């Protein structure tokens, strides 16, 4: 379970590091 | 041979009626390039 | 006057010909790293 959820805080949070990581 | 007939001139024609002999294409250096 | 047929100060070399060719390669390609948002695209 605590690895499903893991994989998806993370690909959430790269999902937003688009728009975070969009400048740099 | 053309060394030793020159050294020979020195101290003192078949190949001659024609012309110089055209050289092998693969025998010369390379043209350097432009 | 596209007529100096001067000799090259660098002349071209085979190893020259294969490091230029060689430049032509790029780094590996880089795909969109697919997003797994729920366990539909996890399984």
């Amino acid at each position: 379970q605590k690895i499903i959820e893991n994989g998806i805080r993370n690909n959430e949070m790269e999902s937003e590091g688009r728009k975070f990581g969009h400048f740099e | 041979l053309d060394d030793l007939e020159a050294k020979e001139n020195e101290q003192l024609n078949s190949r001659l009626r024609f012309g110089e002999a055209e050289p092998n294409l693969e025998t010369l250096p390379a043209l350097p390039d432009a | 006057r596209v007529k100096n047929k001067n000799p090259a100060p660098i002349q071209i070399s085979a190893e020259q010909l294969l490091r230029e060719a060689v430049e032509r390669q790029d780094v590996a390609f880089v795909p969109p790293k697919i997003n797994i948002t729920d366990l539909e695209e996890l399984q």
